[PDB]
C-alpha cells in the first residue's frame, strides 16, 4: 500500500497501531487501543504491518506530538507471527538511526512456557537499540492466569501517562450515568448479596461465585500463643448447602471493609451514604449494565462491592486530577500518572509502597472533592479472598474450616491498616459468612500406602491439617497408612506454633510420622525447612525414590518454595548421583508426573 | 518409561503429530471451519461420550480404572447435550448424524468396556487431555471462526465449570494413572490401545473434511 506516513497526515491522525495476530486476539487488543485515543485525547490508526513500507518509520516525527505502537503474539520457542515476518527479519540485520521516535509494544504470553513474551520483550529492546525512545512499560500479558486481564491492567495505566508526555488531556469523560431512585419500593434494592437479589436470604443450591452460602461461624479461636500477630481458626458450618469438599481445596470468601472505614469516607466525601441510587454504563451495547449490583446504596457499595484499601491505579489518580481545586494539589495527581520520569518514582513510593488507599488520598490531599458516584465508577471491585482449608470431609462433612494470619501494619503512610477478609473474618464471632467451594487439584494420593511429604511453614500448614485428619481417618478404618512427613516451621515455640496440642496429639497416634519443626528466631541465625530437609536428605531420597512418595509444598511463594524446590534438587543431585541440571529434570518430570505439588500466594 | 502416564505420551508422540496435522485439524487451527463442519464434529463427538461415559459408569468401581473417575471435573455428556441444543435446536435428539468412524470408535468403545476394562484408560488419556491442552485455544478459535457469544453457548463441551486451572490437572491425572496396578506386558497394551484411540479419532478428521469441502 502507499506509505503510512502519507496516509496518517491524510487520514487525519498522530497515532499508529501495528498488530502481529495469529488468532486474532494481538488484532483485538490493538483495536480497542486505537479507539481508546478517540475520546482520549488525540486520533489512532490499527493497521496490517505487512501491507505498509517500515523504512518510514524515522519519518514519523514529521507528524506532530506522534506516537507509535505495537500489538504482538509470541508463537512456539518466542518466534514471530504471519503478517510480521517482513519487518522481524529487517530488524533483526538494521541499525539504521531512530532518535526522536517514540514508542511502547504489549506481549501476548503463557507462563508455562520458558520463553515468556519472548516475541514482544524483543521487540521492545530492539527499537530502543536503534536511538528510539520509550513511552510506557512493556506489557506482559499471561494466558496462564488471565492474559486479558494483564492486558486491560496496562492499558489502563497507558493512557494517563500517554496523555502526561505530550499534554493533550480531555482528561475526564465518563463510562457511567447516574440516576437516582429516590422514592423506590424497599426489596428491589440490593443490600450485598453478590448474584440475584436476596440471594443471600434464599440459599439454595448451586452454590458458587454467583450464589455464594453463608455459612455460620461455629467458632473462632486465636491460636496464636504470643502477641505478634493475631493468627486464627474458624469452624465454617454448611451443612444444609450440601456443599462437598476434599482436603487441600480452598474455600473463597466475600468480605466487607469495615463499616467504620466507609463511614470515614462518606463523611469526608461529604454525601449521604444511604442515598439509593443506580450507575448506568452508558455506551449502550455494552450488556455490562452497572459496575456493581444496582440499584443499591453508596453505603451497600463501599461495604459490599468495591475495592477500598488496595491503593489506586495510576489512571484513577489522573481522573480524580479534576476535582482538586488547588493547583498544586491538582499537579501532584496529574503527575502519578506519568510512566517515567519523577513521576513514576513519587507514585511507587508514596502510593503503592506506603499503601495508601483510597481513603488516604482523600486525607492527604484536601482539594479533592469528588463525586460520590464518579468515584463508584473509579473504584475496582472487592475482590474475594480465598483460603486452604484446613480439614477433611471425612472428619468434618458439615464444616469447613480455615487457618489464616490476621494482617495488620504501620506503613509508610503514617496510617494503620487492616486487612480486609481478616479483620472481617476475626470479627465474626459465635455472624454469617459469604463462601463457596473451588477445586484445587492439590490432593492426598489414592494408594493410602503412598508416602508423603508435606512442606507447610505458616499458615502454610493450613490445607496439611487437613491431609493430617485424612490419614489419621485412614487408620481407624484399618487401612495401611504410608510413611506421613510434615516439615512445618514457625518463629518462636511459645509464640506462633499453629495447632501445638493436635499436631503432638497425632504424632503419638502414629498418624503423623515425622513432626519436624524449624525454630527461625530461637537463635541469631535463622532456621527453614529447607535446613530440616537438607539435615535428614537420606531418608528423604529413599521415600521418594523407593517409596513412590508425594511432594506438596504450601505457603509463602517469594522466597520460601523456591529455596525449598532449590533443597529438592540438591537432594535429588547428590543421592541417584546426578548433573544439577539433571536433578533438575528428574524434579520437574514429578510434578508432570503429579508428584510435586504447590499451593502459594505472597 | 516406567511411569504409566510418562510412557503413554512416548507411545502415542509419533500418533499426535499426525492426528494434528490432518486437513481438518490444520485447517481449524488457521480458523477456518464451517457452521456445518463444526455442527458435524460435535454431534460426532456427542454419541463417542456417551459411549465412553456409560462404559466408566459401569466401571467406575474395577480398580483397574476407579482411580481415574472424574464425574465432577470432567464428564462432558450433558455439557454435549447443551450443545447439541444450541447447534441442531430442540430436535437433536435424532437430527444429529452418526458418521461411519464415529460408529466404529463406539463400538470398540462398548467391547473396551465390555471385556477390556483396563484398558479404558487408554481412551480416557486420549480424549479427556486432549481437551485440556488443545481444547482451550480451539474454544476461542470458535469465535472468530462462527463469532459467537462470550456467553458461551454452544461451546458447553470446551467449557470445563470445575477445573480451575488445566496444567494443574493434567498433572494429577497423569499421578492417577501411575497408581493403576499392571504388569508391564499389561502398559504395553494399554500403550497399544492408546495408539488405536488416535488412529480412531484420526481417521474420523479425515472423513468429514471430505464431506465438507465437498
Ligand atoms: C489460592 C490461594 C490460597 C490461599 N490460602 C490461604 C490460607 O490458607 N491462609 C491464609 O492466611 N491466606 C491464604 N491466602 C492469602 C489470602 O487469600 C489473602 O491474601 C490474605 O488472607 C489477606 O486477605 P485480606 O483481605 O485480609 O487482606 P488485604 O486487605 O487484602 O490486604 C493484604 C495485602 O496488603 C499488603 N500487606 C500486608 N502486610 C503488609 C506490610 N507490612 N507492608 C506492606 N504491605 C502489606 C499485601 O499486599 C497483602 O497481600 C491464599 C491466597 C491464594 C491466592
Ligand atoms: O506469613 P506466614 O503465615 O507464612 O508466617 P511467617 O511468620 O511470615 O513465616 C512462617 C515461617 O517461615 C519462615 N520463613 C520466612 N521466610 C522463609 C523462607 N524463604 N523459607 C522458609 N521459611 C521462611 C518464618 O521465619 P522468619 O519470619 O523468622 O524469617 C517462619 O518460621
Ligand atoms: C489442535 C492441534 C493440537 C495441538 C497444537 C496439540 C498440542 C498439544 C500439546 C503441546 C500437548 C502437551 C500439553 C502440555 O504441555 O502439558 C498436548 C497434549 C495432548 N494432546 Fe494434543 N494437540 C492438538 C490436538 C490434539 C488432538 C486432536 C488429540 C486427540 C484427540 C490430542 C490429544 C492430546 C492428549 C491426549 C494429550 C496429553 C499428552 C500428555 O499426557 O502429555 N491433541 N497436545
Ligand atoms: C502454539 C502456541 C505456542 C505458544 N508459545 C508461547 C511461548 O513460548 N511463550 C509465551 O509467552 N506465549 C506463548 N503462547 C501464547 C500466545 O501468544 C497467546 O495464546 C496469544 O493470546 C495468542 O494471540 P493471537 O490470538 O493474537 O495470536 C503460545 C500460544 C500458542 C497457541
Amino acid at each position: 500500500e502507499s506509505s503510512f506516513v502519507e496516509k496518517m497526515k491524510k487520514t487525519g491522525r498522530n497515532i499508529i497501531v501495528f498488530y502481529g495476530s495469529q488468532t486474532g486476539t494481538a488484532e483485538e487488543f490493538a483495536n480497542r487501543l486505537s479507539k481508546d485515543a478517540h475520546r482520549y485525547g488525540m486520533r489512532g490508526m490499527s493497521a496490517d504491518p505487512e501491507e505498509y513500507d517500515l523504512a518510514d518509520l524515522s519519518s514519523l516525527p514529521e507528524i506532530d506530538k506522534s506516537l507509535v505502537v505495537f500489538c504482538m503474539a509470541t508463537y512456539g520457542e518466542g518466534d514471530p507471527t504471519d503478517n510480521a515476518q517482513d519487518f522481524y527479519d529487517w530488524l533483526q540485520e538494521t541499525d539504521v538511526d531512530l532518535t526522536g521516535v517514540k514508542f511502547a509494544v504489549f506481549g501476548l504470553g503463557n507462563k508455562t512456557y520458558e520463553h515468556f513474551n519472548a516475541m514482544g520483550k524483543y521487540v521492545d529492546q530492539r527499537l530502543e537499540q536503534l536511538g528510539a525512545q520509550r513511552i510506557f512499560e512493556l506489557g506482559l500479558g499471561d494466558d496462564d492466569g488471565n492474559l486479558e486481564e494483564d492486558f486491560i491492567t496496562w492499558r489502563e495505566q497507558f493512557w494517563p501517562a500517554v496523555c502526561e508526555f505530550f499534554g493533550v488531556e480531555a482528561s475526564s469523560i465518563r463510562q457511567y450515568e447516574l440516576v437516582v431512585h429516590e422514592d423506590m419500593d424497599v426489596a428491589k434494592v440490593y443490600t450485598g448479596e453478590m448474584g440475584r437479589l436476596k440471594s443471600y436470604e434464599n440459599q439454595k443450591p448451586p452454590f458458587d461465585a454467583k450464589n455464594p452460602f453463608l455459612a455460620a461461624v461455629t467458632a473462632n479461636r486465636k491460636l496464636n500463643q504470643g502477641t505478634e500477630r493475631h493468627l486464627m481458626h474458624l469452624e465454617l458450618d454448611i451443612s444444609d448447602s450440601k456443599i462437598r469438599y476434599e482436603s487441600g481445596d480452598h474455600v473463597a470468601v466475600y468480605p466487607a471493609n469495615d463499616s467504620a472505614l466507609v463511614n470515614q469516607i462518606g463523611e469526608i466525601l461529604g454525601a449521604d451514604l444511604d442515598v439509593i441510587m443506580s450507575l448506568n454504563n452508558l455506551d449502550e451495547e455494552s450488556n455490562k449494565k452497572h459496575p456493581f449490583p444496582c440499584p443499591t446504596t453508596y453505603r451497600t457499595a463501599l461495604t459490599y462491592y468495591l475495592d477500598i484499601t488496595n491503593p489506586p491505579r495510576t489512571n484513577v489518580l489522573y481522573e480524580l486530577a479534576q476535582y482538586a481545586s488547588e493547583p498544586s494539589e491538582q499537579e501532584h495527581l496529574h503527575k502519578m500518572a506519568s510512566s517515567s520520569g519523577e513521576g513514576k518514582e513519587l507514585y511507587l513510593s508514596w502510593v503503592v509502597e506506603a499503601r495508601r488507599h483510597i481513603l488516604a488520598i482523600l486525607q492527604d490531599y484536601p482539594s479533592l472533592r469528588p463525586p460520590i458516584d464518579h468515584l463508584c465508577e473509579l473504584l475496582p471491585r472487592l475482590q474475594a479472598r480465598y483460603y486452604s482449608i484446613a480439614s477433611s470431609s471425612k472428619v468434618h462433612p458439615n464444616s469447613v474450616h480455615i487457618c489464616a494470619v490476621a494482617v495488620e501494619y504501620e506503613a509508610k503512610s503514617g496510617r494503620v491498616n487492616k486487612g480486609v477478609a481478616t479483620s472481617w473474618l476475626r470479627a465474626k464471632e459465635p455472624a454469617l459468612v459469604p463462601m463457596f467451594v473451588r477445586k484445587s487439584q492439590f490432593r492426598l494420593p489414592f494408594k493410602s500406602t503412598t508416602p508423603v511429604i508435606m512442606v507447610g511453614p505458616g499458615t502454610g500448614i493450613a490445607p496439611f491439617m487437613g491431609f493430617i485428619q485424612e490419614r489419621a481417618w485412614l487408620r481407624e478404618q484399618g487401612k495401611e497408612v504410608g510413611e506421613t512427613l510434615l516439615y512445618y516451621g514457625c518463629r518462636r515455640s511459645d509464640e506462633d506454633y499453629l495447632y501445638r496440642e493436635e499436631l503432638a496429639r497425632f504424632h503419638k497416634d502414629g498418624a503423623l510420622t515425622q513432626l519436624n519443626v524449624a525454630f527461625s528466631r530461637e537463635q541469631a541465625h535463622k532456621v527453614y525447612v529447607q535446613h530440616l530437609l537438607k539435615r535428614d536428605r537420606e531418608h528423604l531420597w529413599k521415600l521418594i525414590h523407593e517409596g513412590g512418595a508425594h511432594i506438596y509444598v504450601c505457603g509463602d511463594a517469594r522466597n520460601m518454595a523456591k529455596d525449598v524446590q532449590n533443597t529438592f534438587y540438591d537432594i535429588v543431585a547428590e543421592f541417584g548421583p546426578m548433573e544439577h541440571t539433571q536433578a533438575v529434570d528428574y524434579v520437574k518430570k514429578l510434578m508432570t508426573k503429579g508428584r510435586y505439588s504447590l499451593d502459594v500466594w505472597s | 518409561s516406567q511411569d504409566l502416564s510418562e510412557a503413554l505420551k512416548e507411545a502415542t508422540k509419533e500418533v499426535h503429530i499426525r492426528a494434528e496435522n490432518s486437513e481438518f485439524m490444520r485447517n481449524f487451527q488457521k480458523g477456518q471451519v464451517s457452521r456445518e463442519g463444526f455442527k458435524l464434529v460435535m454431534a460426532s463427538l456427542y454419541h463417542i461420550y456417551t459411549a465412553l461415559e456409560e462404559e466408566i459408569e459401569r466401571n467406575k468401581q474395577n480398580p483397574v480404572y476407579a482411580p481415574l473417575y472424574f464425574p465432577e471435573e470432567l464428564h462432558r455428556r450433558a455439557a454435549l447435550e447443551q450443545d447439541m441444543a444450541f447447534w441442531y435446536g430442540p430436535h437433536w435428539q435424532e437430527a444429529i448424524p452418526y458418521t461411519p468412524a464415529t460408529q466404529h470408535y463406539v463400538k470398540r468403545l462398548h467391547e473396551v468396556g465390555g471385556t477390556h476394562p483396563e484398558l479404558l484408560v487408554a481412551h480416557a488419556y486420549t480424549r479427556y487431555l486432549g481437551d485440556l491442552s488443545g481444547g482451550q485455544v480451539l474454544k476461542k478459535i470458535a469465535q472468530k471462526a462462527m463469532a459467537l457469544p462470550s456467553s458461551g453457548e454452544g461451546l458447553a463441551f470446551f467449557t470445563f465449570p470445575s477445573i480451575d486451572n488445566p496444567t494443574k490437572f493434567k498433572q494429577l491425572y497423569r499421578a492417577r494413572m501411575n497408581t493403576l496396578e499392571m504388569t508391564p506386558e499389561v502398559k504395553h497394551r494399554v500403550t497399544e490401545e492408546a495408539k488405536t484411540a488416535f488412529l480412531l479419532n484420526i481417521e474420523l478428521f479425515e472423513e468429514l473434511q471430505a464431506l465438507l469441502t465437498e
